[PDB]
């Protein structure tokens, strides 16, 4: 039954500041919590054991504290290095249980996304496919909708999305929408469009065009 | 130090035996935990083997579904996950265990990532993405149903990387699909030439598509 909630799931912050992630336990597991760092691309690495003992070759700033039921990692003071993922984990006996992660992220300005929307390339269209595909990139935080609409009502299905992770040079976020339709589908109907729900606005911002164009 | 095997593209019902020689220490002296990682997403605990005994212990979920082993011989224990599925479609670290003093897991492997899809080796289709329907006017490049990853994109021979953004690819239906932007000054396209390369190594397929103002 052993539940760990890890709170916050994200996590802005700059460079100097110090934060503390949280871990709660569903039952008294006494100091057996261990915490992990996981960058971008690698396998996970030790930080503490024990709740608080930190492991050989880490650094002081990081601290850990807490008991039985409710447990905390801290970092004073942050570096560049010192972004990424972070884990709980329960390590008495079975199971071994990982809170759900923590994504430490660099803070910035909030950014409104900037929207373009691609019709089927006729390429596409030869193959016997259609594909509409809206970007919005450089936008914060990373926190977004998207809508799909043919004609004058939703279109759930047929959408995949992605995200880039967070900007080496300006800290953003972006995203890839793209909704797929057979070409009678798409031949059938006249307008695409798609439609932006982010906090930069109460407004969402509507790209679309029409087929015969 | 752990050392575990390479990446793996299995079918659906099939099987995968993955292996992780142990090195550095006594392996009759430490479990072995299993780790779970699904792309983009948290980790899982599996079970371990303790290799003296090999007696095992396992995440309830994952009973069945995984089994260890471990050849004291050769430093090595095993993985194999059986009847596969799109879930199972994950990375997968070994990782030691700890010691009498305290346990907890120390020394974690590099891991070795699963595929599970029914495709074979696909080359991809690349798509231009011109402007239908200001200071900067943004193009792309879709890239849709290959197998397996990686692709690489770049845009003008590497010479335009501002402004540019290469999605991670999305898997569905056995096939990959990611895309590719760049903007630039609406005063260059389409006077000055853009290109994506779109290289798919596993296929040796490189692929030149050049972004044109649509036709009207």
């Amino acid at each position: 039954e052993l539940q760990m909630t890890q709170s916050p799931a994200s996590l802005s912050a700059s460079v100097g500041e110090t934060v503390t992630i949280t871990c709660r336990a569903s039952e008294n597991i006494y100091s057996y919590l261990a915490w992990y760092q996981q960058k971008q691309g690698k396998s996970p690495q030790l930080l503490v054991y024990n709740a608080k003992t930190l492991a050989e070759g880490v650094p002081s700033r990081f601290s850990g504290s807490g008991s039985g039921t409710q447990f905390s990692l801290k970092i004073n003071s942050l570096q560049p290095e010192d972004f990424g993922s972070y884990y709980c984990q329960h390590h008495y006996g079975t199971p071994l249980t990982f809170g759900a992660g923590t994504k430490l992220e660099l803070k910035r300005a909030d950014a409104a996304p900037t929207v373009s929307i691609f019709p089927p390339s006729s390429e596409q269209l030869t193959s016997g496919g259609a594909s509409v595909v809206c970007f919005l990139n450089n936008f914060y935080p990373k926190d977004i909708n998207v809508k799909w609409k043919i004609d004058g009502s939703e279109r759930q299905n047929g959408v995949l999305n992605s995200w880039t992770d967070q900007d080496s040079k300006d800290s953003t976020y972006s995203m890839s929408s793209t909704l797929t339709l057979t070409k009678d589908e798409y031949e059938r109907h006249n307008s695409y469009t798609c439609e932006a729900t982010h906090k930069t606005s109460t407004s969402p911002i509507v790209k679309s065009f029409n087929r015969n164009e | 130090k752990l050392l575990e095997s390479g990446p793996e593209l299995v079918k659906p019902g099939a099987s995968v035996k993955m292996s992780c020689k142990a090195s550095g220490y006594t392996f009759t002296s430490y479990v072995m935990h299993w780790v779970k990682q699904k792309p983009g997403q948290g980790l899982e605990w599996i079970g371990y083997i303790n290799p003296y005994n090999d007696g095992t212990k396992y995440n309830e979920k994952f009973k069945g579904k995984a089994t260890l082993t471990s050849d004291k011989s050769s430093s090595t224990a095993y993985m194999e996950l059986s009847s596969l599925t799109s879930e199972d479609s994950a990375v997968y670290y070994c990782v030691r265990g700890g010691y009498r003093p305290y346990y907890a897991m120390d020394y974690w492997g590099q891991g070795t990532s699963v595929t599970v899809s029914s495709a074979k080796t696909t080359p991809p289709s690349v798509y231009p993405l011109a402007p239908g329907s200001n200071s900067m006017v943004t193009l792309g490049c879709l890239v849709k149903g290959y197998f397996p990853e990686p692709v690489t994109v770049t845009w003008n021979s590497g010479s335009l990387s501002s402004g540019v953004h290469t999605f991670p690819a999305v898997l569905q239906s056995d096939l990959y699909t990611l895309s590719s932007s760049v903007t630039v000054p609406s005063s260059t396209w389409p006077s000055e030439t853009v290109t994506c390369n779109v290289a798919h190594p596993a296929s040796s397929t490189k692929v030149d598509k050049k972004i044109v103002p649509r036709d009207c």
